[PDB]
């Protein structure tokens, strides 16, 4: 296969959370913000090349939830088995003192799609300019997710990506420090 | 906390040689378990597990539903390829390349030469190390292909070597964004 | 220029929502 486009959607109970997104060769083209009924492109420029009626995703989620209600009953209410995530923290590119870079926390191979993620600097939470992606699909049907934190490299700053998952016995933390 | 129940739906469109050969798949999952699916290669729904048998039977008896699904390769898959083709399939971003020393042990000195290739797209790439003009393979280690989640990729291909005065190292990068291999030399 | 979505099929006619087991 030269290319693959995947329309992925899901609904979860009792959290009552659902997502709808299109993936192209592992990357996200866009997702729909349920609450706002708006199409959110992964890259700004995409909204000038195409369009999608967000209203359709809401209709789809309605069906997925209805199917979950029925399949939860027919499966005798057997709960999903928690699968703990694998976390990786790396920079967008080689680090250089006083040169703007970006820290990336890559959470992969886990389910259900629910996680608490916090960027810690020297042990204290940081939210300045932090961004994230929705839950992305995998061929093994688990989930992937990215978290970003733009920072200014320094030998005085230590970072950690703290991740919490119901399949994890304790908060998982990944450390990162400038290599001097 | 409490038990969770997850329903998953994936509609897949697989393309081989553009839109010359296209395959549509509609897959239903419950708690990570695929129970029923439509595959354009078959033309009807097929149960994947016991839970999906009654579902396949009910859906398959509705020919009007099956006809619509049989037309997705054309009015869904090929249609969407046409729309995003220009900024996805044809997307190309040149890689940034840098070579620098690193230590496999903060103790002693630099004994690793890193060829960093970043910000590129698509993910398909080839990196080779050369010492004094001869390709080196036995001492090469890498992070493998790394996806940044933002339509860019990167990879670190490290050469385990102890530089000596006079030696010349060369990192060679081959990628769809360029019609000629890119090279960065490093001299000890 | 318009991306189309594929529409899933309802497994049943039931329009009931029940509170999942504790
Ligand atoms: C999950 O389904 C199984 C089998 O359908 C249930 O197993 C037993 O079912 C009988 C009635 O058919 C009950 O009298 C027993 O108490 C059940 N034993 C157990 C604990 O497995 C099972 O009850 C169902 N799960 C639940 C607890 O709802
Ligand atoms: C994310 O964090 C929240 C808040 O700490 C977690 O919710 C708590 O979970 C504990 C179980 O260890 C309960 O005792 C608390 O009552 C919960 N707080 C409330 C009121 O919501 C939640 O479990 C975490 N989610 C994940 C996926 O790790
Ligand atoms: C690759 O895909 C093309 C269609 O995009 C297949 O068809 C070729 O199409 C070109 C023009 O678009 C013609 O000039 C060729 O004659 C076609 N191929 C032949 C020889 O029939 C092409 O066949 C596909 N490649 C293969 C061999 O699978």
């Amino acid at each position: 296969e030269e290319h693959v486009i995947i329309q992925a959607e899901f609904y979860l109970n009792p959290d009552q959370s659902g997502e709808f997104m299109f993936d192209f060769d592992g990357d996200e083209i866009f997702h729909v913000d349920m609450a706002k009924k708006e199409t959110v492109w992964r890259l700004e420029e995409f909204g000038r090349f195409a369009s999608f009626e967000a209203q359709g995703a809401l209709a789809n989620i309605a069906v997925d939830k209805a199917n979950l209600e029925i399949m939860t009953k027919r499966s005798n209410y057997t709960p999903i088995t928690n699968v703990p995530p694998e976390v990786t923290v790396l920079t967008n590119s080689p680090v250089e003192l006083r040169e703007p870079n970006v820290l990336i926390c890559f959470i992969d191979k886990f389910t259900p799609p629910v996680v608490n993620v916090t960027w810690l600097r020297n042990g204290k939470p940081v939210t300045t300019g932090v961004s994230e992606t929705v839950f992305l699909p995998r061929e093994d049907h688990l989930f992937r997710k990215f978290h970003y934190l733009p920072f200014l490299p320094s030998t005085e700053d230590v970072y950690d990506c703290r991740v919490e998952h119901w399949g994890l016995d304790e908060p998982l933390l990944k450390h990162w420090e400038f290599d001097a | 906390t409490r038990p969770r129940f997850l329903e998953l739906l994936k509609s897949e469109c697989h393309f081989f040689n553009g839109t010359e050969r296209v395959r549509f798949l509609e897959r239903y999952f419950h708690n990570q378990e695929e129970f029923v699916r439509f595959d354009s290669d078959v033309g009807e729904y097929r149960a994947v597990t016991e839970l999906g048998r009654p579902v396949a039977e009910s859906w398959n008896s509705q020919k009007d539903l099956l006809e619509q699904k049989r037309g997705q390769v054309d009015t869904y898959c090929r249609h969407n390829y046409g729309v995003v083709e220009s900024f996805t399939v044809q997307r190309r971003v040149h890689p940034q390349v840098t070579v620098y020393p690193a230590k496999t042990q903060p103790l002693q000195h630099h004994n690793l030469l890193v060829c960093s290739v970043s910000g590129f797209y698509p993910g398909s790439i080839e990196v080779r190390w050369f010492r004094n003009g001869q390709e080196e393979k036995t001492g090469v280690v890498s992070t493998g292909l790394i996806h940044n989640g933002d339509w860019t990729f990167q990879t670190l291909v490290m050469l385990e070597t102890v530089p000596r005065s006079g030696e010349v190292y060369t990192c060679q990068v081959e990628h769809p964004s360029v019609t000629s291999p890119l090279t960065v030399e490093w001299r000890a | 220029q318009h991306i189309r979505c594929n529409i899933p099929k309802r497994i049943g006619p039931s329009k009931v929502a029940t509170l999942v087991p504790r």
